């Protein structure tokens, strides 16, 4: 046993390892397994067929869009503008007061990215016989401002780049969009929720009718056009942020009187600080001063308010639900809520104290809720939501 | 620590272990001295 | 061999000593159990000099991971719940005993 | 004497090691001996002879089944049916409120694991002269449902899976069960007293009787027949998971008033905060408020409650046995326990305070033990048991 | 300064090295040197000659026993029968209360070991001339319980292992004792106070008299016979415990009314949470509640108690010796000593308390020592003892 | 990313490096440079050209000591004793309470070490012409006690180790010293004021003049002789303790009423638990409970005592200077110091208090300044001292 007389090492702790780094590291783990070299496998008909990829996702073509292009469209007429980008949303006519959106899937795989470039393919599939006849450009314009959506026709689309496609045999094509920007990447269309992050498109994509269509007597007057989108063979996403789009599995937003946060379930107990433990007062847990804080209600002179829960099978019980109460200063620093026996306690509560009273005050004490009244101490469902009863005073 | 601190300080226990070390010899053999039997102790009866 | 993780309560502070003596035959499955120590009559409740034993810091880690040895003089010890017949059965039943105090 | 100006490392701090791996690893420890590089040893003749191996155990013939195949038996009774799985029981008639049962050394070390697959072989050990003769069938259905375990015959069984065995000469043989089903492992029959985890056999098999027993008249006209349960060459068990059996040391279950958990044992001392010390309350230790909290009973108006010590050589002791007593809120959060010198007295001082009373009133303080009883103090027997004593108010 | 980005290490944190191993590990310290590659060294005539070994120390004689063997002594008589184990002692003729013993150093280098085994070697000695003539067995019985150890001549020890010697012209031999048991080690003969743990030895040795000493009228009648026992070239221990032994350089024992244990020394000092700081109360330190706790005493009803300090000279001193007080509960979970001018003063302090009264009362309060007489405040000298004084109440 | 499932280390931390360690390590730094790798240079002509080096020191003369020798000093006269060790002494006659010394660099470099041994060498310079003849002993007596330092001459000399040396034209030599002891080294001659670590001289140096001084009629009659001190070739020195000796740069020491250390400067404020903030009461911070704390005068029955600042502009200003004070028991366990606004009333103060009353009587409350004179709250100029003014009572 030789003794170790070195100078030894000296270093800087941290609590927690790299939790967004994920590529080039041994991330050390407590592994609930029972061997330390065991992993995961795969044998043998159970294997990987896709690969997680995403220029494997963006590489499949999704429906988004399709158009009716009839007999009596002029020579001209306008069938789709729409935003060179992998986000182009098609909405679901639902009752939902949120409305839900299809997109391709290299609009899914961009939301979660920040920058795109590369080259966008639209297939436009004509559901035509081979007696129609018609002919239509698929062009591309560069840059555009809103202000330039409109003031747009046939005739300015020739300008920029476009592709002419005639229908006689073959009823379908594929227009590969060219990437025109002052910017390598470009920032996506919609933020998470900053809607200061909005940016349009690079550029916008027009379908106007070049040639009208002349279709025989013996078929339709109209005519179906499916678009579908994938990115393109030069397409790329780089910097992961928070994905702009949500699931609809849970379809349920929540729009922003109760105690502060964390101070509920609330129970009727007693406090050695609040008319020394002889009467009722809303108690957060059992323990040293664990009293339910609840916020200022906003009162000008020559007004009272108190509170009465909204749905008394909420509400907190004793020898009774406590469906109303007032909310006072306690003397340390926050409101406490003082349940009553009913509203009109309640009523007269608020008027002596908010008349000039104090919480010591006999006539005060008289209507508060004697402690033998705590019976269980059930406590509320959750922070039910009170409303304030206000009155002149 | 100063007066303040020290209050804290009062009646804890310090213990001091030793061990022999290396390079440690014992150069002369003397034999022992009378030994006492440990559990010939008398017992704290109540 | 035998491996042993005592896990110390959380708020105490306290230096814990763990002494290993594998002196105490074990008398019956009766009394074959964690046993507080009450009083201190014998030589059983005082830390004692020539065992093996390892202090753990619980300002450092309250969880002390430790190692008990084999040290009977037998070919084997028994298995199962022990019915003690004579006193040299007693001697081979456990490896040793373990007893853990506050300082 | 350099100066070290370098970069030092940057970790991250766990308490405890890997406290389920056990294979692949080495785990550093506090070893109790005096030398680092000893470990034990096996010279030379109390060597391990039994390596701890599941295939090892699982391939031990167990004796789980007795079954008496009579001459009366018609052709086509049913003598066994049980489940193609290693859990298969023998229930022995005790009286204990628990029942205790043999298993197979193949079910006892498949009960410690999760998932079993693999085939089980079943052999049968006819005990019969060389002047009885027989014929029998052991089939074997496979996955069959509850309601399908009824209208079951020797003539449905022939369908399935089945070998006919006859006995002239040979009085045993040993039926190799298939394993079918659609998934590679099987979930074992029982949970750790997790009842919505029970699941059934993959398989059934049966034992009918193809041609009934001659005997002749020298001979009995009954044949035990024994049945011994191993996992064959096939069987295995891979996921560790709560033993669902448990040992028979100590077969003693304990079924779910007295004081909050840990607030016992206790004894009748004083406190500042209960009539300034000078009466006494229930304390589960000398230091600071370290006084016994107790359970609400649910009291309705119009009733009272007090409480009497099922058995008075359990309480806690003073001048006398502390047998009576009331709970009621201490005015910091949670009950306390004020005994009484008798059931008369603990009646009235439940009155009082049941009443609309106060701890503080005289009244209730005359009730109540003084300070000079406390005598030893000595602690009740762990928390015992009291009984509820309810009375109208 | 590039940056270093991949995982760190992991580990598990202990306070202490190993308290226990010494032998192949490298302990690090911080060393109280100035070179760190210094160590200790031995030029070169202060080299060791002795190596620490237990085979160097147990294989030394030590002489254990003296024997009478006279004329007189018929032909069988007993000479000394013992124990063959390293625990053979020699009790010294002193007058303390605790008795010191003589071992052989075999002995007490085994003391210090749990399991020994091997051979042990008697020199014996026989201190006579060439003219005296005599015949003696060494014999060795294996193992004898306690009530074998009587029932024993020379007849029953020729059974067993023994060797007769002749004494013409030698007067010395060494007999090397065999090691027969159960058992490949042995546990020792005495534990560290731990009576259940005690074992007598493997097997016994005894020396007859086989022909009877026939000296001439010129010599004397009776011969000494040394005894030395030494651990023979077999002898070994192994594992290390307590010691059963101890020195003799502090032959002091201490068999087991004052302060509990750590709240002594004490002084009379005040304190606000008894009787506003205008009394003296025993305190263990000058900060905050530091006040010396009392044991209880065990009082019947009918009865008082107070303490007079059984020594003065040993007493807290104020304006005098606090030689009398009473110990009564102080209301926060513990019994406070309340000093008095005299026995009188708290003889009636006692019996108004233990009559029922408080310490709040004026009656108590008036028996008290005042502040005013704290004077220098010195502390006891230690924590002395007190006679408890009883009384009829 | 793959997962690292292997075991981790196991340390033991501490808390700061090798305090007493320097020179086989490599101690690890935060370096205020910003090159890791920098390290300070010496270039070119700025390089060292005296190593740090104990032999080099001690290689070095330094005068200690002058003698007269005289033409009327007898045949074995002796001019100096001392002691043969590097502590040797040159008084100054300075006027300070502690007197300086002067010492050779030998025994300044020999003051920081332990121990000691090896050779002296002593230049002894015989400041004389050509013209005087004369010749003298520089003797050398192994170990002397202080009891044999008396009853020495020239003829005791003679029989230890001694050198006669002739003075015709070579007026200097050197003394090599030997170096006798039963210790190979020699512990120093003063501890580090620990008065017990006192030890002499090894052995002492004598210088008798074996035949007078013949000087001639033209020259003087008086010798000045210089004896120079530097540890020889063979000298050394090892273990390093508290060096002996001081600088002369701060060449003050304070010698052994006022406020416990820590608890000033203190200035008069409020305390709530001094006559419910009514009253001045000294304090050492503006925090909870930062109240100065001050010692117990020791006050006999019979007296009183109170405090007057020695030096007024010392002392905590308020309204006015708080020269004078009365220190209490506070009832928290220390005592409080009590401004007054003059001596008269800190003499009542004390006669009330003394006299068997109490902080809180309305007769001590009058005598307290009141908190409207804090003032301005100044802190006292340190911890000044204070006359304890005693009385009669």
């Amino acid at each position: 046993n030789p003794s170790y007389q070195q100078s030894p090492r000296h270093f800087v702790p941290t609590g927690m390892h790299s939790l967004a780094l994920g590529t080039n590291l041994v991330e050390p783990l407590h592994a609930l397994r029972l061997d330390a070299a065991g992993t995961t496998q795969h044998p043998v008909g159970c294997a990987p067929d896709e690969d997680m990829t995403v220029s494997s996702i963006a590489s499949r073509y999704g429906l988004i869009r399709r158009v009716q292009w009839k007999k009596d469209h002029a020579k001209g007429s306008l069938l789709l503008q729409l935003d060179a980008d992998p986000f182009v949303e098609q909405r679901i006519e639902g009752t939902n007061p949120i409305s839900l959106y299809w997109f391709a899937p290299v609009g899914v795989v961009s939301s979660m990215f920040m920058q795109w470039r590369g080259s966008l393919e639209y297939r436009f599939d004509i559901i035509a016989s081979q007696f129609h006849t018609g002919r239509l450009i698929v062009g591309y314009v560069p840059g555009l401002t809103a202000s330039l959506q409109l003031q747009m026709d046939y005739m300015k689309l020739k300008s920029s780049s476009y592709v002419v496609f005639d229908l006689q045999e073959s009823n379908s094509f594929t227009f590969e969009v060219p990437y025109v920007s002052y910017r390598p990447w470009w920032v996506r269309k919609y933020g998470g929720n900053y809607l200061p992050s909005s940016t349009d498109a690079p550029s916008t994509l027009f379908m106007y009718v070049q040639v009208p269509l002349i279709p025989m007597e013996a078929v339709s007057d109209t005519i179906d056009i499916n678009v579908y989108v994938r990115g393109g063979s030069s397409f790329e996403v780089c910097v992961p942020v928070q994905p702009s789009l949500g699931l609809n599995w849970n379809t349920d937003f929540i729009l922003r009187y109760r105690a502060k946060t964390g101070y509920a379930p609330y129970y009727a107990g007693v406090w050695h600080s609040f008319n020394n433990s002889n009467s009722l007062v809303f108690r957060w847990g059992s323990a040293s001063d664990q009293i339910a804080q609840w916020p200022t209600i906003s009162v000008p002179r020559g007004e009272l308010a108190f509170l009465r829960i909204k749905d008394g099978k909420q509400a907190a019980v004793g020898t009774q639900p406590w469906r109303t109460m007032v909310v006072w200063p306690s003397g340390h620093g926050y409101n406490i809520g003082i349940p009553t026996y009913n509203a009109e306690r309640a009523r007269q509560l608020a008027q002596h104290l908010y008349g000039g009273g104090s919480l010591t005050d006999e006539k005060a004490k008289q209507l508060f809720v004697p402690a033998n009244q705590q019976g269980p101490g059930k406590v509320s469902n959750g922070n039910p939501v009170w409303e304030v009863m206000r009155a002149p005073l | 620590a100063t007066s303040d601190d020290i209050a804290s300080i009062v009646n804890k226990p310090v213990t001091i272990y030793y061990s022999i070390g290396d390079g440690m010899q014992f150069s002369q053999w003397v034999g022992y001295q009378p030994m006492m039997i440990l559990d010939q102790l008398p017992a704290p009866v109540v | 061999d035998l491996r042993y993780k005592i896990v110390f309560p959380s708020n105490v502070n306290s230096n814990i000593w763990v002494q290993h003596r594998p002196d105490r035959r074990l008398e019956g499955w009766s009394a074959a159990k964690i046993v507080n120590c009450d009083a201190v009559s014998t030589g059983q409740g005082v830390y004692n000099h020539g065992y093996a034993s390892h202090i753990q810091i619980t300002r450092v880690n309250n969880v002390i991971e430790l190692e008990v040895p084999f040290y009977n003089a037998t070919c084997y010890n028994y298995l199962q719940a022990f019915n003690a017949s004579s006193a040299a059965s007693s001697y081979a039943v456990s490896l040793g005993e373990i007893s853990v105090g506050f300082q």
